[PDB]
Formats: structure tokens, C-alpha cells, sequence
RNA sequence: UGAUGGAGGUAGAGCACUGUUUGGACUAGGGGCCCAUCGGGUUACCGAAUUCAGAUAAACUCCGAAUGCCAUUCAUUUAU
RNA sequence: GCGGUCGCCUCCUAAAAGGUAACGGAGGCGCCCAAAGGUUCCCUCAGAAUGGUUGGAAAUCAUUCGAAGAGUGUAAAGGCA
RNA sequence: UGUGGUGGCGAUAGCGAGAAGGAUACACCUGUUCCCAUGCCGAACACAGAAGUUAAGCUUCUUAGCGCCGAUUGUAGUGAAGGGUUUCCCUUUGUGAGAGUAGGACGUCGCCACGC
């Protein structure tokens, strides 16, 4: 929404008169968030994977998958199959509308306020923030969460240096600290 | 796009106690008030009043 | 005693016609267990990986680029 | 566990063919469509009683 | 300079179990210009070469003849006397 | 029973072997070395004595090259049991040289001592030796 | 990220099904080939690797789209080009694909014009 | 017997996987004592990861001999 | 004599076609699957490196390197990406 | 002549590293209403267009860095013939290794269309 217009209005010519491409095919783009919530106590009860389905349904317009184990651990009471976690991903607006959510409803209702940890760097620019808290969003029922979870979002762009994906994010919000 | 699987959702607009940042999409429905053409003909209820400078780390 | 005594029987595997022969309607080439020689024009594999010739001709033996080898039958 | 069972043509009433199940999986009557000798066409095939 | 060159066949036979017995040299020689031949020498000159510059030196092969500047690749020798076999030279030329 | 070196098994029991000669497999990180001129068995103990008579006379360090492990199993019978039954108890771990091979090398200390503590060394083990450098050398390191 | 190439795996699949069957002795190859803008088929032999007929996207015909229409004149072509040299048993490919969208429209428009499959 | 193409993992080589085990350089910073109520982990293993050189195979293989075996409207000689 | 063994299957001894004994050197079998079968389509593992709340040596991940270092209902060989 | 398409020939075809390219081709990129799709996901999978750009894929060229194929030969080992001790070693006689090679090698050949 906001942030393509922003691409075409600034961002992406700022990115021209840095990098000093040889065409615009040559730029960097943002394609993928990846969503995980994984419980570990569905050992016990998978209705924490339930209601977790359920909050993550209310972040965003889906349903994640059920990822089971793919190993055997007895340390973690592990056979195969045992399922885990939940994957949500992101296209379209629902990147950009979820970007805008970021920049301001979440992260700035967030305790101990000082903006965003930077070093989440992978080298290649692939930022992955295990988020803290689950009743941060306004789309959350504190009348239904009963743990103190929080979140793990994998964010994929193509910006090819830890340079590219900080001036990319930070030309859309991120205030790093 | 499969069908009968997904959730609810519209383009919600957000109101703010500054200048009505007024152009997303929210889960969460209510009574529909601000059918505004600017913004969503949709729910306005979700009314998040942090700026972005309620913690002002871009302002101070 | 020992825990050894313990054998099976010889089940007489390896080829049993060799190059440059004639061949009745499917007869047995070189009796295998895993597939270590592919098959070529007019053979047929079994139920125990035996190889067959289908056209009465002339059993030869060729590569597969480097790896394994073909039989191969060709007629008059 | 596994016993050797026949199947019944319910259709010529002769006790043609055999085959072998598990019964911890499956406490019926096996139906299958199978072929008979007799008939010509494919029958359904019941377990014998 | 002035050094032995023989020559030899291309299978000399089962002769060669006598060589061992005699103090002759069986070795292999492969080089640039000139491909690759047999040629025997001797032991008593070869550590005469190596008192006279040392184990990196200068072969000039005569049959009164040009050279071929060989460069020694290779010495793996006998147990039990620990002398010479399996002479390979190189010549790595100018 | 002094068995100094030993392997992790993964068999039991093995053949008993065969030797004819060998070849090669010369003077690597020593400045003086033996040359095995026999072929036959060389059990555990010997190279502990072979030790023993290496460190006594090489007094105040000088480097020890030990280059030849055992790695066989030995066996024997029972004493009072007929010909038959299987074989008996693993009792050895023996390693086989043949000629021209090296037992040990040497440097650090000339060649007094060395000479010296290698006949020590060589009373201690049925195999006729020689006593080699890096006596004829492609390379003047 | 890196985009995966398509072709490649195409081309897989092109082996997978040749290796289960090509055959093509007096029974030659149809050919299905994609592109964005263009249809491409042939009838290609064996042993020897040299074509009978093809059927040009947008150096012929008609168009069109990326539709049945630009199929059909392909199988129109290809049928007439085939009763030209008296050919009836050809033996498909299968490009990379299924039987849905830009191949049943050359499919069965190889198939009624007069090929017998 | 001679010629021709073929079956294949014995002999030696036998390192590349499965193995046994040597010495040199690095280590992941581990296990401490801790100097601690972050400059050194100085110092003890630096082990795993590697990593260089040198060896070892009946139940090892990157490779691979003669010789025998099987075949040929073949060639010679003899009697099977 | 007391012990131990007696049918079947995979390796080694087995002397590079087959075959070939020993109170020789080794391991398993006396079942199982209604789909763990048949067809038609689609997919590629073992691992290793880094960022990442619950999470630690590793639960679910994401990105790259990565030719088998995996799997193939069950013993061992030989196969199979 | 270039591209695309589909063929064999042991990678001497390959991997790397580097340089150049869009007339057409091909490929990315536009969106999904339509067939179809997701064990969520127009990313693939099928569709509907043609905005941009040679960026990547892809095409040409270089490179013995990686990888492959390598003569001549030495020697081990070995058939036949022999001799001393029989653990083995030696000798007549055919037949040869594996290594380490010198070098080749950054392809050859088939068919059609289009641009030509
Ligand atoms: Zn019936």
C-alpha cells in the first residue's frame, strides 16, 4: 500500500543514487514473512496449539499449518510425528498492511521501550526477531491468553547485504536503536 | 485461494488522538461509523492513539 | 562347540551363455541378485532379476557410458 | 492373529479362493471384486461364514 | 658433460631378475622435446653427481650429442641394501 | 603383562598370517633410523624395551620417533586340550615387519648416543639391524 | 534467494517420461513446447533426430491467445502437415505438465483432425 | 594349440568409504583453578572440527595382473 | 561318555566361471502389510554454517553450502536419488 | 549467421573465476475475472495481459585454478623351466602392474523454424 508508493517515489531512487545499478532489475525487493508458534507442551494438551491457532487466524487472514517432529528426542519426549508448531507466511498487502502494523500500532506498545535490536543480521540480511510478548497486538483477548508466549517471525527480503536490509527497513519504520 | 478456510477481516480504518492514521486493514469488526472515501468504508473502531511519536523514538 | 556352523547353499549364480551364442525364445543370460547389468534391445528381466533374450540372435555386452553394461541381443 | 481364510462367491456358492488377513485389523467379512472361472465377471466376494 | 648413455628395448624379458644381481640401473625416463626412452646407468656415477654440486643438479645426456636437461623426480629404493632402482627423471628445460 | 598399545576391536579373532618382503616406507622425521633386515613377529613388550633402552641412555630428551603400533590378536590353546575346538583366548597383540622397514627414528642428539642407545635397543629384538640418516636425500631440507 | 529455474525441471520431466517411453520407430514424437508468448510443436524421429512437420506460433496463421485458439491452428497445422506424409500413429509427449491448459487444446485437436491415438 | 570379443574382483598396488593408529600446525573455547561478589581463560586438554606427513587390512575399497573358464559355420593337427 | 549340534537364509575362509570340508571365522529365520499391494501424478535426503521469546546439546523455523555421508517392514550381502 | 527447439558421443562435454549482451528469441516482471491450485500461501502449480528492464536465467569469448582422460616405461606380482633351505630366497623364460607421469583437454557431430 503506503510502502510500494514509498518505492516508487523515493526509496527505490535513493537505492539508485547508492548503489548506482546499471538498471532497476538490478534492485532489491521484500518477499516473504514467515510466522512460527511452536508449543512443546502439546505433549500434555494441544488446546495451547488451539487457542494459538486462533490468535494467529486474528493476526493475520489464515491458518498455519501443524509441523510435526521429525526426530526422536527422549530429552524433549520426542518420538517422529509428534506435531509442534504452526507456520503463517505473507503475501501481498498483508505484507505491507502488516508492515504498517508494525511501524505503529505494536511496536511502540511494547514495555522496556527502546526500539528495535539490530544484530539479527545472517550475513545475507534476514532479520529474525523472537518477539517477547503475545498480548502486544490490539486484535488480542487478554481474556483468553494464558501464557506469556511470544513470537517468531522469520523476515525474507532480497536486499543481498545486512546494509540493504537496514536501509530498507528503516526507510520502512524499524527504529533501531 | 482456498475456500471456506479463511478468517475475517476488512480494511479497517484506524483512528489516532493525531491526524487519524486512517489507512489499514484489522481483524476485528464493530459498528461501522467512519464509511469514509480518504479512508476504509469499514469499521473504525480499532483506534490505536500511539503516534508513533506516543514513544517518540523518531521524535524524542 | 562353537556358536559357528552355520551355512547356507550355494545357489550358482553367474552368466551362462557367453558372447557370439544363438538363443531359444527366453533363456536365461547371468543370473543376478541387484541390478548390476542394465538391460538392452529384446531383454526381458524376471522375478529374480534373470535376464532374458526374446529374438533368437547374438548375446553381446556394451557399456553405459561409464558405468554399468547393457546385454544386448541383435537377430540375423 | 493371521488365519487362512477363503473367499465365498456368494453368487456360484463355491468355495474358490484364498488369500490371508489379519484379524486385529479387521473383525468383518472381507469384500473384494474378484474374478470367477465359473461365471465369467467380476463378482463381489464375501468371506466365508 | 661426459656421462653413460645406453639404451635399451622395449620389454626386455624376465632377464631383468639377473641385472639386479650385476649392478645394473632399470629405470624410466619421460621428458619434453624428446618424449621417453629406456636408458641405463650405473650406481658409482650417480653419487659422483652428488658430490659435485649436490641433489639438485645439471644432466646433460651424452651419446656425444645435445642434452636433455633432466631434473630427478622420484627415488624410492630396496630394502635391505638400500640402493638404486626405478630412476625417473623429468627434463623441465630452459 | 605389560601391553602397552592396543586397538578398539570391531573382530576377534584373525588368521594366522602370511609374509613374503615388503618395500619402500623410508626415513620421515628422525635424523637416524634402523632398517629391519628379517621378517617375523614383533610382539608388545619388545618395543617397551625397546622404550626402556631408547629413554635410559638417551638421557635428557633428544626425540623419540615410535612408528609401528600392533595391531593382531594373538591366540593360544589351553594347556592339557586336544586338537578340536575353537580357538582360545586373544592372548598377544603382535604386528608383523618384514626387510626395510623402520622400527624407530632419531634426532635431536648426535651421533654418539645414537649409535649407542640403537645397539641397546637392538639386543632387545631378534632382528638384525642396520643404521641409516637421511643418508641419500633428493632434497637438502 | 535464489529464483529456481522452470526449464530445468521440465526438461526432468521430459527425461523421466522419454525414458519410460519414446519408442518412436515409425511412430514418431509429437512435441509440446511453451513459451510466454509463442506455442511450439514439431514431430520429431528417432534414430536418426530429424523432424517431420511443425506449426509456427507468430510466423503463420491466426492468433488468438494464450488460449485453445492458437492450439487449434497448431493442431490443425500439425494434423494436415502429418496427412501430408500419411501418418496416423503418432506418440505424444508431455511437455512438463498435466492434461490442463495449453496442452488438451493441443491435444485433442491433434486427436480429431484425423490421428489416430 | 593360434586368432578374435566376452564372464570377474584372487596376486601385487591395497590412501578415495567402511576401519586401526602415529607425530606437526591450528582449534569452539570447552572442562576447571579462577585472577571472578568484563582485560587473561596467562597456564592444564586445546579434544571434537579440521588439519598436514607416514603407515595398516580374512569379514575395506578409488583401481587392477598373469593364468584358467565360456564362446566362434574360424585356422592347423590328431582321434575321438 | 558328559557337554554341544541335527531344517532354511546372507558374508568370509573359497585359490577372481560354477562348485568345494572342518566340535572353522560370523549373523538371522519358523513372520509381517488391507495396504507396507496395483496404477497415475508430484517431491528429494544425511548432514554442516548463521539470525531467532519461551529453548537448553539439540522441539518448530528461515537462508546458504552440501553427492549419499540418508532411507529402503524385518539378518547380511548386493542394488536403488 | 544468431537464438530457440528437440538428438547422440566415457566430463577431453564438466566446476570455478572473469569479460560482453536483448532486432527477434527466451526469461523475469502485470494481475487473477476465467480452468486449476494450496494438507496456509497466484512462490510453484494452471490462467489473463504485456508496463519495464538485460539485472538474473540464458548466448558468445577467455582461463589448465578445481575436476577428468593420459604415452613411454621401471618395479612389485605372476605362467612355464630349475636349485639350494623349505620360513623363504635366487635363477632361465613369457607376461605386466597400481602409483608418479609427460601431454591433450574451457567440446565434436544431427535436424528444423525464425531472424537471416
Ligand atoms: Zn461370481
Amino acid at each position: 500500500n503506503r510502502l510500494k508508493e514509498k518505492y516508487i517515489k523515493e526509496v527505490t531512487p535513493s537505492l539508485v543514487e547508492k548503489f548506482n545499478y546499471s538498471s532497476v532489475m538490478q534492485t532489491p525487493k521484500v518477499d516473504k514473512i514467515v510466522i512460527n508458534m511452536g508449543v512443546g507442551d502439546a505433549v500434555s494438551n494441544a488446546k495451547n496449539l488451539d487457542k494459538a491457532v486462533e490468535e494467529l487466524a486474528l493476526i493475520t487472514g489464515q491458518k498455519p499449518l501443524i509441523t510435526k517432529a521429525k526426530k526422536s528426542i527422549a530429552g524433549f519426549r520426542l518420538r517422529e510425528g509428534m506435531p509442534i508448531g504452526a507456520k503463517v507466511t505473507l503475501r501481498g498487502e498483508r505484507m505491507y498492511e502488516f508492515l504498517d502494523k508494525l511501524v505503529t500500532v505494536s511496536l511502540p506498545r511494547v514495555r522496556d521501550f527502546h526500539g528495535v535490536s539490530k544484530k539479527a543480521f545472517d550475513g545475507r540480511g534476514n532479520y529474525t526477531l523472537g518477539i517477547k510478548e503475545q498480548l502486544i497486538f490490539p486484535e488480542v483477548d487478554y481474556d483468553l491468553v494464558d501464557k506469556v508466549r511470544g513470537m517468531d517471525i522469520v523476515i525474507v527480503t532480497t536486499a543481498n547485504t545486512d546494509e540493504e536490509s537496514r536501509e530498507l527497513l528503516a526507510q520502512l519504520g524499524m527504529p533501531f536503536q | 485461494m482456498k475456500q471456506d478456510i479463511h478468517p475475517n477481516y476488512q480494511p479497517v480504518v484506524f483512528m489516532d488522538s493525531t491526524t487519524g492514521f486512517k489507512f489499514l486493514s484489522g481483524s476485528t469488526k464493530g459498528s461501522s461509523e467512519t464509511v469514509e472515501w480518504e479512508d476504509g468504508n469499514t469499521y473504525p473502531l480499532l483506534r490505536v492513539e500511539v503516534t508513533s511519536d506516543s514513544h517518540p523514538f523518531y521524535t524524542g | 562347540s562353537t556358536s559357528n556352523g552355520r551355512d547356507s547353499e550355494s545357489k550358482r549364480l553367474g552368466a551362462k551363455s557367453a558372447d557370439g551364442q544363438t538363443v531359444t525364445g527366453g533363456s536365461i543370460l547371468y543370473r543376478q541378485r541387484g541390478t548390476k547389468i542394465y538391460p538392452g534391445v529384446n531383454v526381458g528381466i524376471g522375478g529374480d532379476d534373470t535376464l532374458f533374450a526374446k529374438v533368437d540372435g547374438v548375446v553381446r555386452f556394451e557399456r553405459k557410458g561409464r558405468d554399468k553394461k547393457q546385454v544386448s541381443v541383435y537377430p540375423v | 492373529m493371521r488365519v487362512n481364510i477363503t473367499l465365498e462367491c456368494t453368487s456360484c456358492k463355491e468355495r474358490n479362493y484364498l488369500t490371508n488377513k489379519n484379524k486385529r485389523n479387521n473383525p468383518d467379512r472381507l469384500e473384494k471384486q474378484k474374478y470367477c472361472p465359473r461365471e465369467r465377471k467380476v463378482t463381489l466376494h464375501r468371506e466365508t461364514k | 658433460v661426459q656421462l653413460e648413455v645406453k639404451e635399451r628395448a622395449i620389454r626386455p624379458r624376465s632377464l631383468r631378475n639377473q641385472l639386479r644381481h650385476e649392478g645394473k640401473v632399470p629405470a624410466i625416463v619421460y621428458g619434453y622435446q624428446i618424449e621417453s626412452t629406456p636408458i641405463y646407468f650405473e650406481e658409482k656415477d650417480l653419487s659422483k653427481i652428488l658430490r659435485e654440486h649436490g641433489a639438485n643438479t645439471v644432466i646433460k645426456m651424452t651419446v656425444d650429442g645435445k642434452n636433455i636437461n633432466t631434473l630427478m623426480s622420484k627415488a624410492q629404493l630396496d630394502t635391505f641394501t638400500g640402493q638404486m632402482l626405478h630412476v625417473e627423471f623429468l627434463s623441465v628445460n630452459m | 603383562m605389560l601391553v602397552p598399545k592396543r586397538v578398539k576391536h570391531r573382530r576377534e579373532f584373525r588368521g594366522k598370517m602370511r609374509g613374503e618382503a615388503k618395500g619402500g616406507k623410508e626415513v620421515a622425521f628422525g635424523e637416524w633410523g634402523l632398517q629391519a633386515t628379517e621378517s617375523h613377529w614383533i610382539t608388545n613388550r619388545q618395543i617397551e624395551a625397546a622404550r626402556i633402552a631408547m629413554t635410559r641412555y638417551m638421557k635428557r630428551g633428544g626425540k623419540v620417533w615410535i612408528k609401528i603400533f600392533p595391531h593382531k590378536s594373538y591366540t593360544s590353546k589351553a594347556i592339557g586340550v586336544r586338537m578340536g575346538k575353537g580357538k582360545g583366548a586373544p592372548e598377544g597383540w603382535v604386528s608383523p615387519v618384514k626387510r626395510g622397514k623402520i622400527m624407530f627414528e632419531i634426532a635431536g642428539v648426535p651421533e654418539e648416543v645414537a649409535r649407542e642407545a640403537l645397539r641397546l635397543a637392538s639386543h632387545k629384538l631378534p632382528v638384525k639391524t642396520k643404521i641409516v640418516k637421511r643418508e641419500e636425500m633428493g632434497g637438502e631440507s | 534467494i535464489t529464483k529456481p529455474d522452470k526449464n530445468k525441471t521440465r526438461q526432468k520431466r521430459h527425461r523421466r517420461v522419454r525414458n519410460k517411453i519414446s519408442g518412436t520407430a515409425e511412430c514418431p514424437r509429437l512435441n509440446i513446447f511453451r513459451s510466454n508468448k509463442n506455442i511450439y510443436a514439431q514431430v520429431i524421429d528417432d534414430v536418426a533426430g530429424v523432424t517431420l512437420a511443425s506449426a509456427s506460433a507468430l510466423d503463420k496463421e491466426i492468433s488468438g491467445g494464450t488460449k485453445t485458439e492458437t492450439a487449434a491452428a497448431v493442431g490443425k497445422l500439425v494434423a494436415e502437415r502429418a496427412a501430408e506424409k500419411g501418418i496416423k500413429k503418432v506418440v505424444f509427449d508431455r511437455g512438463g505438465y498435466l492434461y490442463h491448459g495449453r496442452v488438451q487444446a493441443l491435444a485433442e485437436a491433434a486427436r480429431e483432425n484425423g490421428l489416430e491415438f
